[PDB]
Order: C-alpha cells, then sequence, then structure tokens
C-alpha cells in the first residue's frame, strides 16, 4: 500500500550513500521492485531493477556506476548504495513499481533527494 | 543498443474540454509492454493505462490507451482544470526501460 | 536465560521415615467395602525416605543455598511437600533432560495448569525466572531460563492446577500436596492429594489416598527429573536469586504387593506392604 | 548487582536536527524497573527529565520540558528511545540514564548510564 | 481470512473430529460435492487421516480445483487427483471477502513454466519465460508476470464474487485417535437383553447405567473372572454396568 | 533548581563537617530525600536515600536527617578524594516531578 | 432456504399477473423459474431472474429487488399458462418452492 524512503541530504563528490525503502500493506517479496531518478525540470530516468523471485540485478548503462542494489525482504525494504557519485545525480528518487500487463501494482515512494555537491 | 522513446509533443496547452492525443512512438516495436503515466510537481506518478489497452483500476473512462507495435498514444477526452497535469509514457518490452520526456497539458 | 547457581557446598540429604505414604488407586474399577490385593509400583511402609532442600537457609543473615540436585526417577518417582507457599510450580522429567529427548514439562503459572512433552535443552541449573510486570500490579515467570528452546514437539496438554493453596490457615495445616509420579509402557499418570498436617516437617500417621487427574501417553521412558523454583529477583536494600527456602521429599515407589481395604465410600483407607514384616 | 548497558555513546547533531537515546540494560529485563532521565549541563547541576511514574502507571515526562521530548520501549530488546526535538542554543546537555525501582515509595535514581552529550 | 490460492495454507484433519451434519444443517455451501458414498455414510465412518487445504478463488475458478480437470486454476494454481474420494466444500464469500473499489488483497497464478502437480503448491513467483530467452525471475519480452491480482466486486456476478473453498482428502492409516463422531455405530439399547460391541469386545448382558463410581477414562472394567465389568460408550462418556441376562 | 544548596564549601582533611538543603513541606516535607556524588566529567553516584539508607558500597562513615523542611547529608572522616559536589533531591507533588538543588562543591583542604 | 412464491393463479387473462416469490430471510441475488405443463417435463424460463435464454416469448418477464422476486407474466392468454415453478441455487441443498398453478377464466 504503502512506501517509505531513507533519508536524503548533500552527500560531497565520489562518496556512498546506502538508500532505504521500507514496504508496507503488501510485501516487497513476491514483486520486483525499481529505482527511478527525476532531476528538476527533467524527465523520469529509470535507474535500475531488483528482481527477488530469483535472483538477478539490472543497472542502467546511461548511468553506470554500480550502483549496488540488494534488499531485506523480511522487513519489506530495499537498499540501493550510492556509489561513485558524480554532480548531475542531483535529483530525487522513487520507488517503483512496473504493471507489466498483468498486475496493477504500480506503487510509488514520497521522493527524496540525493545532492551530489561538496558545498552543503 | 538502447530503445529510443519519440514522445510528441513534449508540450501542449490546452484548453477546458478537448480531446488531446498524446503521442509516444518507440523506434523499436513493442507488440503491448507500453504504460501511461500521470504526474505533477511535488506528486509521485500515476499509471492510466496498462499496456495501452486496459485502463488502470480507479482511474476515469476518458483517459485511453491507443495504438500498437511501433506507435503507442494517449486519448484524453472530456478535459477538465483537475486533469491537466505532465504526462509520461513508459516502456517495458526490454532491459533498459526508459520513459518518455513528459508531455505538460497545462490551461491555455 | 539459563541462569546458574551452585553456590558452596550441597550438604549432606536429610533423611526421614514415613511410617504410612505412597498409597494410591491401582485399579479404576470402583469397590465398596471389600478386601483387594494389586501388585504394582508403590512406596514401601516404614521405608526411609531422603529429603532435600531445594532452597537452605543457615543460621545467619542471607546464606541461601542451591542444593537441589538432578534426581533419577528409578522404577517410580514420589513428591512429597508442605509448600504453603507454591515455588515448585513444575516437575521436569526427561531421559537425558537434553534437546533431541522428548521432555515433559509442568507450568503452574498460568491460572490453569500446561503440561507440554517437546525437546527442551535444559541449563545445568533450571529455575523459573520471575520479573515482575508493570501492568495490572501482576509478576510473570519465564520457563525460558529453565530451557533454551523446545522442538520436535509429540504433544501438549492443559489441564487445572495441580498444586492448589486456599491459604489463611497460619499453621496447623501446611497445605501439605502429595504427588505420585509413574511411568508404565509408555503412560504418565499424576496423582494430587492435599492433606492437613498438624506437624511441621514429619509426615503425618495417617494414610493418604492419590487419584489420577489424567493419564498420558507419552511413549518414552524417564530415567532423570528435577524440580523446579519460581525465583524472583530482589532490588537494592540497606540479581536477586533464591528467594525464600524450600524443601522437599522424594519418595521412590518400587513394585510391591499391596492389600487395600474399601471403605463403604470406596476410598482406600488400609495398606499393607507384603514383604515388610511376616504379619 | 546490575549495571545499566551503554545508552546513545557518542552522538553529534549540528542545529536544525533531533536524536533519539536508546539506554539498554542487563541484568535485569527492562519492563521489572523504571527508566528516568535528567538534563546535565557541564559546570551546572541537574535538572530531571522524562521518567517513569510508580503511582497511576504513567510514563511522566517533565512539565518544563514536557511535548518537546518523548519516551517509547521495546521489552524484548531493552530499548528505550529518549527522542528530544528541536534543538536550542543552552538545549545541549550531558545526559545520564537513571532507574527507580518497581516496588514504588522510591525517588534515589539507582544505577546509570555512565552519561552521553547531544549536540545542538 | 483463508489464504491466496497460488499458495493454498494445508491444515492436516488428523486428531480433530469430523462432523458434517453442521454442515448439511446449515446449508451455506454454495457447491458441497462429495464422493465416493453417500454423504450420510462418510459423515457416520471415522477417518484415520484427512487433509483440508484452504484457498479463494472465483466460483467459475472453482471448477478448475476438481478431479482430472485442466484450467489456468489447475495447471499452476493448483491439482486434484482424477480419483478422489474426498468432498469438495466450496461457499460465496462475497459479503466478507469483496470490498469497495475492488478486492485485490487475494491473487492466482495465471501462467508457470510447468504444469503444477497435485497438492503442490508453487511457492516460487519467478517470472515464467514462454519465450526461448530467459526473463530470470524479472520483467521481460515473450514473458509475463505469472500472479494476477483479483479483482472481486459485490456489483460483480456470482460467478465472478469470491468463494472461500476447503478441500478434504480422505486417507486411511495404522495412526489412530482417541474420539470420533457418528461412529458408523448402532445405537445403543438398554433395560433389554442385548448382545453389545465394544472396543472389539463381544458380550451379551442387560445394560443398565453403573450404580458403581466407575472412573470416565477407562472403556472396559476388570472382575477377578476376568469377565468384563463395565463399559463405556463410544459416542458419550456414559458408564454403564455389565450384568448377563438372568439364566 | 528550586532548592536552597550553596555553590561550594571547604573544609580541613580528616575533619567533620556535613552539607545540607533547605526545601519546602511541599517538596522534602512529605517526600523522602536523596543523596548524589559526581566526579568531574564522572557518574553521579547515589550516596543516601531514604535519609537512614546507604547504598551498597558507601561507607558508613555517611549520615543523614531531616529537620522539617531541611535536609542534612551527614558528612564525616574528611578524605584527599572526598572533593566533589553533593547533591540534593527528594519527590516533588508541586510540578509532579523530580527535583534538584544546584549542587554543592565540596574542597578538603 | 424456503420458498412460498404463490399458490395458483385465478384471474382473467391478458393482464399483467405477478406472481410472488417469497425467499426465506437469506438472500440470494440467483434464482431461475420453470414452466411445467400437465404430466411434461418443464422448462427453465427465467435464467438469473433477470437475463432471457433463446427461445421464450417476452410474455412474462422477472423483475425482483434483493430476496423477493416477482415474475409478472404480461398478457397472459388461455395458451400458455400451466404451473410455474422457482428454483433457488445459493444454499447448497437447491430448493424449488411450492409453485404457482397459473389458471385464468
Ligand atoms: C526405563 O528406564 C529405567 C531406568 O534406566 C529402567 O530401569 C532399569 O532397568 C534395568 C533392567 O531391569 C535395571 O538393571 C536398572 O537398575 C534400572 N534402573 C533404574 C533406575 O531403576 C527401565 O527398565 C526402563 N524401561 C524400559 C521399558 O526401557
Amino acid at each position: 500500500q504503502q512506501l517509505v524512503e531513507s533519508g536524503g541530504g548533500v552527500v560531497q563528490p565520489g562518496r556512498s550513500l546506502r538508500l532505504s525503502c521500507a514496504a508496507s500493506g503488501f510485501t516487497f517479496s513476491s514483486y520486483a521492485m525499481h529505482w527511478v531518478r527525476q532531476a528538476p525540470g527533467k524527465g523520469l530516468e529509470w535507474v535500475a531493477v531488483i528482481s527477488y523471485d530469483g535472483s538477478n540485478k539490472y543497472y542502467a548503462d546511461s548511468v553506470k556506476g554500480r550502483f549496488t542494489i540488494s534488499r531485506d525482504n523480511s522487513k519489506n525494504t530495499l537498499y540501493l548504495q550510492m556509489n561513485s557519485l558524480r554532480a548531475e545525480d542531483t535529483a530525487v528518487y522513487y520507488c517503483a513499481r512496473h504493471a507489466t500487463l498483468m498486475n496493477n501494482k504500480d506503487i510509488w515512494g514520497q521522493g527524496t533527494l540525493v545532492t551530489v555537491s561538496s558545498a552543503s | 543498443g538502447d530503445i529510443q522513446l519519440t514522445q510528441s509533443p513534449s508540450s501542449l496547452s490546452a484548453s477546458v474540454g478537448d480531446r488531446v492525443t498524446i503521442t509516444c512512438r518507440a523506434s523499436q516495436s513493442i507488440s503491448s509492454y507500453l504504460n501511461w503515466y500521470q504526474q505533477k510537481p511535488g506528486k509521485a506518478p500515476k499509471l492510466l493505462i496498462y499496456a495501452a489497452s486496459s485502463l488502470q483500476s480507479g482511474v476515469p473512462s476518458r483517459f485511453s490507451g491507443s495504438g500498437s507495435g511501433t506507435d503507442f498514444t494517449l486519448t484524453i477526452s472530456s478535459l477538465q482544470p483537475e486533469d491537466f497535469a505532465t504526462y509520461y509514457c513508459q516502456q517495458s518490452y526490454s532491459t533498459p526501460r526508459t520513459f518518455g520526456q513528459g508531455t505538460k497539458v497545462e490551461i491555455k | 536465560q539459563c541462569v546458574n547457581l551452585t553456590t558452596r557446598t550441597q550438604l549432606p540429604p536429610a533423611y526421614t521415615n514415613s511410617f504410612t505414604r505412597g498409597v494410591y488407586y491401582p485399579d479404576k474399577v470402583f469397590r465398596s467395602s471389600v478386601l483387594h490385593s494389586t501388585q504394582d509400583l508403590f512406596l514401601p511402609f516404614f521405608s526411609n525416605v531422603t529429603w532435600f532442600h531445594a532452597i537452605h537457609v543457615s543460621g545467619t543473615n542471607g546464606t541461601k543455598r542451591f542444593d537441589n540436585p538432578v534426581l533419577p526417577f528409578n522404577d517410580g518417582v514420589y513428591f512429597a511437600s508442605t509448600e504453603k507457599s507454591n515455588i515448585i510450580r513444575g516437575w521436569i522429567f526427561g531421559t537425558t533432560l537434553d534437546s533431541k529427548t522428548q521432555s515433559l514439562l509442568i507450568v503452574n503459572n498460568a491460572t490453569n495448569v500446561v503440561i507440554k512433552v517437546c525437546e527442551f535443552q535444559f541449563c545445568n541449573d533450571p529455575f523459573l525466572g520471575v520479573y515482575y510486570h508493570k501492568n495490572n500490579k501482576s509478576w510473570m515467570e519465564s520457563e525460558f531460563r529453565v530451557y533454551s528452546s523446545a522442538n520436535n514437539c509429540t504433544f501438549e496438554y492443559v489441564s487445572q492446577p495441580f498444586l492448589m493453596d486456599l491459604e489463611g490457615k497460619q499453621g496447623n495445616f501446611k497445605n501439605l500436596r502429595e504427588f505420585v509420579f509413574k511411568n508404565i509402557d509408555g503412560y504418565f499418570k499424576i496423582y494430587s492429594k492435599h492433606t492437613p498436617i498438624n506437624l511441621v516437617r514429619d509426615l503425618p500417621q495417617g494414610f493418604s489416598a492419590l487419584e489420577p487427574l489424567v493419564d498420558l501417553p507419552i511413549g518414552i521412558n524417564i530415567t532423570r527429573f528435577q524440580t523446579l523454583l519460581a525465583l524472583h529477583r530482589s532490588y537494592l536494600t540497606p540479581s536477586g536469586w533464591t528467594a525464600g527456602a524450600a524443601a522437599y521429599y522424594v519418595g521412590y515407589l518400587q513394585p510391591r504387593t499391596f492389600l487395600l481395604k474399601y471403605n463403604e465410600n470406596g476410598t482406600i483407607t488400609d495398606a499393607v506392604d507384603c514383604a515388610l514384616d511376616p504379619l | 548487582e546490575v549495571q545499566l548497558l551503554e545508552q546513545s555513546g557518542a552522538e553529534v547533531k549540528k542545529p536544525g536536527a533531533s536524536v533519539r537515546v536508546s539506554c539498554k540494560v542487563s541484568g535485569y529485563t527492562l519492563p521489572e524497573v523504571a527508566m528516568h532521565w535528567v538534563r546535565q549541563a557541564p559546570g551546572k547541576g541537574l535538572e530531571w527529565m522524562g521518567g517513569f511514574d510508580p503511582e497511576d502507571g504513567e510514563t511522566m515526562y517533565a512539565q518544563k520540558f514536557q511535548g518537546r521530548v518523548t519516551m517509547t520501549e521495546d521489552t524484548s530488546t531493552d530499548t528505550a528511545y529518549m527522542e528530544l526535538s528541536s534543538l536550542r542554543s543552552e538545549d545541549t546537555a550531558v545526559y545520564y540514564c537513571a532507574t527507580t525501582t518497581p516496588f514504588s515509595s522510591s525517588y534515589w535514581f539507582d544505577p546509570w548510564g555512565q552519561g552521553t552529550l547531544v549536540t545542538v | 481470512r483463508f489464504a491466496s490460492v497460488y499458495a493454498w495454507n494445508r491444515k492436516r484433519i488428523s486428531n480433530c473430529v469430523a462432523d458434517y451434519s453442521v454442515l448439511y444443517n446449515s446449508a451455506s455451501f454454495s457447491t458441497f460435492k462429495c464422493y465416493g458414498v453417500s454423504p450420510t455414510k462418510l459423515n457416520d465412518l471415522c477417518f484415520t487421516n484427512v487433509y483440508a487445504d484452504s484457498f479463494v478463488i472465483r466460483g467459475d475458478e472453482v471448477r478448475q480445483i476438481a478431479p482430472g480437470q485442466t484450467g489456468k486454476i489447475a495447471d499452476y494454481n493448483y491439482k486434484l487427483p482424477d480419483d478422489f474420494t474426498g468432498c469438495v466444500i466450496a461457499w460465496n464469500s462475497n459479503n466478507l471477502d469483496s470490498k469497495v473499489g475492488g478486492n485485490y488483497n487475494y491473487l492466482y497464478r495465471l501462467f508457470r513454466k510447468s504444469n503444477l502437480k497435485p497438492f503442490e503448491r508453487d511457492i516460487s513467483t519467478e517470472i515464467y519465460q514462454a519465450g526461448s530467452t530467459p526473463c530470470n525471475g524479472v520483467e521481460g519480452f515473450n514473458c509475463y508476470f505469472p500472479l494476477q491480482s483479483y479483482g472481486f466486486q459485490p456489483t460483480n456476478g456470482v460467478g465472478y464474487q469470491p468463494y472461500r473453498v476447503v478441500v478434504l482428502s480422505f486417507e486411511l492409516l495404522h495412526a489412530p485417535a482417541t474420539v470420533c463422531g457418528p461412529k458408523k455405530s448402532t445405537n445403543l439399547v438398554k433395560n433389554k437383553c442385548v448382545n453389545f460391541n465394544f472396543n472389539g469386545l463381544t458380550g451379551t448382558g442387560v445394560l443398565t447405567e453403573s450404580n458403581k463410581k466407575f472412573l470416565p477414562f477407562q472403556q472396559f472394567g476388570r472382575d477377578i473372572a476376568d469377565t468384563t465389568d463395565a463399559v463405556r460408550d463410544p459416542q458419550t462418556l456414559e458408564i454403564l454396568d455389565i450384568t448377563p441376562c438372568s439364566f | 533548581s528550586v532548592l536552597t544548596q550553596a555553590p561550594s564549601v571547604s573544609g580541613a582533611p580528616g575533619q567533620k563537617v556535613t552539607i545540607s538543603c533547605s526545601g519546602s513541606s511541599s517538596n522534602i516535607g512529605n517526600n523522602y530525600v536523596s543523596w548524589y556524588q559526581q566526579l568531574p566529567g564522572t557518574a553521579p553516584k547515589l550516596l543516601i536515600y531514604d535519609n537512614n539508607k546507604r547504598p551498597s558500597g558507601i561507607p558508613d562513615r555517611f549520615s543523614g536527617s531531616k529537620s522539617g523542611t531541611s535536609a542534612t547529608l551527614g558528612i564525616t572522616g574528611l578524605q584527599t578524594g572526598d572533593e566533589a559536589d553533593y547533591y540534593c533531591g527528594t519527590w516533588d507533588s508541586s510540578l509532579s516531578a523530580v527535583v534538584f538543588g544546584g549542587g554543592t562543591k565540596l574542597t578538603v583542604l | 432456504i424456503v420458498l412460498t412464491q404463490s399458490p395458483f393463479q385465478s384471474v382473467s387473462p391478458k393482464e399483467k399477473v405477478t406472481i410472488t416469490c417469497r425467499a426465506s430471510q437469506s438472500i440470494s441475488s440467483n434464482l431461475h423459474w420453470y414452466q411445467q405443463k400437465p404430466d411434461q417435463s418443464p422448462k427453465l424460463l427465467i435464467k438469473y431472474a433477470s437475463q432471457s435464454i433463446s427461445g421464450i416469448p417476452s410474455r412474462f418477464s422477472g423483475s425482483g429487488s434483493g430476496t423477493d422476486f416477482t415474475l409478472t407474466i404480461n398478457s397472459l392468454e388461455a395458451e400458455d399458462f400451466g404451473i410455474y415453478f422457482c428454483q433457488q441455487t445459493n444454499f447448497w441443498p437447491y430448493i424449488f418452492g411450492q409453485g404457482t398453478k397459473l389458471e385464468i377464466l
């Protein structure tokens, strides 16, 4: 039913910041989950998947920074660590789901700002 | 390579009661894997059509999904002030998924 | 969990003689005003009964001693204690009293006694730990201290509390409770008798008749058993354990032919141990 | 007899933040004994805070500071979180975990958390 | 609450009473088919081991859960063997399961890589791959997500409306239990000389309530002659004295 | 805070001198008093509880008294390591809370 | 699930004559209605109490609210009337009501 996100903030470039997003209402477990990016004034750009029902991780090669994705299935939560930062990734992120002709499960988090800058 | 999307027009300033056809052509043919999202600034995206053939539950009949294969489009009818919003198309054919650049329907 | 008290010295076990003891109805069939002879596990009359103090207090402040050791079940087990205050909530029966062996656990912490037959990994010293709930002015005792975990539980049961103390007696009664535990052909029977006793410790001359509350098919032989003590934490005074003093008597049933005298009521009264005397 | 486990430990919070204080125990279980809190400012004295009430069974809150700080309890993990909010210039102080007896008719703070310093 | 069909909960009806007399009286089940023998005859017979499967499906979907029946709900949600002696109980649950705006809590496995075996559930939600290319548990072209959200509405037709279904499977095993229901047992006759069979023991005697306070747990009585002293009914805890017919 | 005790006091070593705390009937009058000790940057230690009870590990040299609204903390057998601040406290029903005095930092001369 | 719709009928023909399915307190949206002829295997007329099956002249409609259902035979003549039975399908024993022996002037 509901998705909550870890806190965004201002991080210096080159660093790492683990992204937590917990589910509620129905589990993460039976589904997949995604991350997308929205820069201000920019379109929604897909980032990376998670696939718990086997195990597989796909990343966008457009932003191929080894942003690693794993999960806390028993907390219905999902972790993507912001690795190899660069300033144009300063944006808001969303926890996502795609209706793949079968489901209607597209549920979106509230959105938190990751900021990549040396100036706090 | 990647699958390119082509969302046209990328904006359309509109009026009350229109019937806007927001087109989202795909460079690589997609059999039925397309979705439409309605989003507003500071708001989470809301799915309007799933598979571009069946309306999402909780979505008004005026929003409609049309087109197949290479060309896909969104049909909006009985446009209302609440209805005006930024609309993004969506592939789910391959990996990577890309979304359209958005179409802001806005009051003339 | 698994708190262990060894203190300093276990001490020699006390010894006592019971003139009449371990009298129970061997046969379910009701008999009135008749004399019958049956051979079954029984406590022999006029025989020494070992006395063990679960908690021993020396003639000085504090100095509480954990003197209760694991006791072999043997052919049969008999438990006798005045127990005006109930600290013996339950008795643990296990072949090894360890995990991978079906262990019988009784808890009187709940209003109705709960009997469990699950494998329990008992700690070297197993006793219930009581913590103040802080809600509803109530104290809760945990069997987690007694055993680390429960697994492969063949069976479980719920029964009326085996130990009941009305209280207000203020002596002259002692709320004495007698329990008989025996396992035959994989069947375990628990017998409860409440007898008012004028004597503070020595067992009374009068015969006591024990009736089995329920018959349970445990299906596993028991060769060892130990008492359980409910102990509450003690705070600063100008973790606390072994609060109060507990003394219990254990008598081992030996198969014997026992003459049974049946009253018009049908309750067993007089009992005779056949090999005890030529008469 | 019983020594309280370390509470917050080392916490740094620049202005524009708020901090929970989680005080655990050892040798007891959490809800057999009541916790308490006292403000101690370096070079200054004691200001009592938080606390549980033996009477009425409520968890007290110092009236002066009431509503700014809250407390929750996890009985099994012995974690009692003291969340102070809305940082102020003189708000920063060393906070000592405190505890009174469950039997009631008691006031003495008993064992101590050893002291942790919040930052504003 | 009842578990979803894709992962149905299984509860074994062993060491538990078997009573369908209340079920006949309630008459609240949309479909209550019975197999092998007449419904009264199975109700009376004691069952050594029974198996209960709990799941929620549409009224049309219930047909897929039937012996030797091939359907979307029969090929990947769950399967019943062609020879089934068990009775299947289905009742309309539209009043409780369905909610305004639709009910999406329950899920059904529309497809799966292979046909599911009878008395089996799929604990894996990995995407099925119809295409040769491997989806590998993530959405892909030529494959679809196997689970599809259920849609339950009060306005929808009775077949569309949700049904809670429990499947009972009857099996014979050595392992016994303490009590039983009707017991396929002729009614006891008392105050007349009669031949009575109890727990494999046949005796002929007049039957009367026992004046002696015989204990309830024992089913039989012991005498010095070794003739049975008293008997207890297998349907109810009543103690009956045994007196041989006058000679 | 709401109670009365001086910032500091001094005395020669090995001597006998106490410290008192002046409350009211609303605080000390109906309530029991406690006393606490802290060394610089350390853990404040319970000294005496209830005006008559000494915690485990306290030298017996310490006593206490409550006269009306006045409560004295008996301090005897001064040591070189006894220099620290002592805090009075008692239960308050006024604000229905726990109260303390400002503290008195002893000095062993 | 007992039904007690309509003992019988006695009315001039050609009129809008109603037969009133008296359902039990338990309600069932689904139902059926069948036409019986003397010593003739009857046939279901009203399917689901609202839908028409193929082959029925529209003389008799089925309109009902909740548990109650009425099979208003509109403009019935002396050619059609026989017995008309109600059927209930929700409750396990799919009971049949007393039924209406339609008769007319
Ligand atoms: C159950 O266990 C007890 C205790 O081990 C067995 O009693 C032993 O029996 C043997 C053979 O008669 C004796 O040599 C031992 O001295 C007995 N020990 C005790 C403590 O009495 C008992 O035989 C076992 N019963 C079964 C059926 O295995």
